[PDB]
């Protein structure tokens, strides 16, 4: 689904940020 | 997962956190 | 250090895109 | 890593792919 | 058009590829 | 319509990585 | 190179949002 | 509120680009 | 606000330009 | 300067995630 | 180039609609 | 200002929490 779609990119750019030296899991 | 979590209801950045390694 | 995190933040989005429903580890 | 691999020559969508889960 | 494609159900990066030059 | 706008950008986003030297078009 | 793959990815952008219905061509 | 969260990210860039050296204040 | 200005209908530059410094 | 340019819209991003309902001043 | 032009100097907006169709 | 700060060298989420209102 696109909403999810557009949703998630900014979700991964999020997780970027915030998880800093720790790095992040991204699962959809 | 994040997308269920994160997509349809806002997400904190402590409710992020979560899916740091 | 900056330049580093820039690029990060394009990588990570290209890897979004890439592997799409698979996801992946971002572990810097 | 993939910054130090992919943060000064360009890494091709392949070499991205295999930072996939 | 690519919106009538792609903004209402996912397009992959393969189909997406019809739209390069 | 802002839901186009947002959709063209990521749209733009994914053409210019997955395009790569040959280029695009973005004419919607 | 890496430097001119992070600017063009802006520059997409900026193209996208200044060039509205009309679009453009990135043809670097 | 997603949406308007994804929607803001958007503007915000495109304040960015639109004020310049300018700047703005962003108060949601 | 902003969001309540710009995120149904589509502002245009000049709409935008009001709001900087 | 270019360089600056890029990262300036990399920092408005972080301003945006990072001060939610406060929101921000971005000055350059 | 676009690139040319403007990845070593800051272009404008103005300047960048002269990339538009 | 926050590019002369946060440009040259990185600037962490404390750093970047001083610019919000
Ligand atoms: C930061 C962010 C992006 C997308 C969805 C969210 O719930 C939160
Ligand atoms: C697509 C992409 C972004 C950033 C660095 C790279 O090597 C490749
Ligand atoms: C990559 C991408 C962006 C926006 C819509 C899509 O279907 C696909
Ligand atoms: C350029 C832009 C982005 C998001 C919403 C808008 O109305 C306009
Ligand atoms: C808006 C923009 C992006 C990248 C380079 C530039 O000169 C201008
Ligand atoms: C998050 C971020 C972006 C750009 C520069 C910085 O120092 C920090
Ligand atoms: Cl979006
Ligand atoms: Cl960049
Ligand atoms: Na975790
Ligand atoms: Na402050
Ligand atoms: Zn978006
Ligand atoms: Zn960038």
């Amino acid at each position: 689904x696109v909403n999810q779609h557009l949703c998630g990119s900014h979700l991964v750019e999020a997780l970027y940020l915030v998880c800093g030296e720790r790095g992040f899991f991204y699962t959809p | 997962g994040i997308v269920e979590q994160c997509c349809t209801s806002i997400c904190s950045l402590y409710q992020l956190e979560n899916y740091c390694n």
